[PDB]
């Protein structure tokens, strides 16, 4: 086997970006001051609170 | 959203994981190590006409 190794090179960034997106996802909600800002997080809330 | 999703494309070969790589080039350095290492088994060879 062997280009595995290679990839967790690409893998750990692709994954502390992914923890970092979450992080800056947080952020948003900090610009937003909501729970949500569209349905594609909880369109069942969002209709809800519609 | 428009300019940061079409801010994606990389359009050319980009740098946030390309960046990434460029550290691990000395790698092949340790490969241009084993080819010197076949030259030295040149003096084994020639040391046969000697």
């Amino acid at each position: 086997m062997r280009i595995t190794n290679k990839l967790n090179f690409t893998n750990s960034v692709n994954n502390s970006m992914g923890g970092q997106s979450a992080l800056y996802q947080i952020s948003q909600q900090l610009a937003s001051g909501l729970k949500i800002q569209n349905s594609y997080e909880d369109a069942s809330t969002y209709i809800d609170n519609t | 959203s428009v300019y940061s999703e079409y801010q994606s494309k990389s359009g050319v070969n980009t740098n946030e994981e390309l960046a990434a790589l460029i550290q691990y080039q000395s790698s092949y350095g340790a490969a241009a190590k084993i080819v010197s290492t076949v030259d030295q088994m040149l003096d084994t060879l020639l040391g046969l006409k000697s």
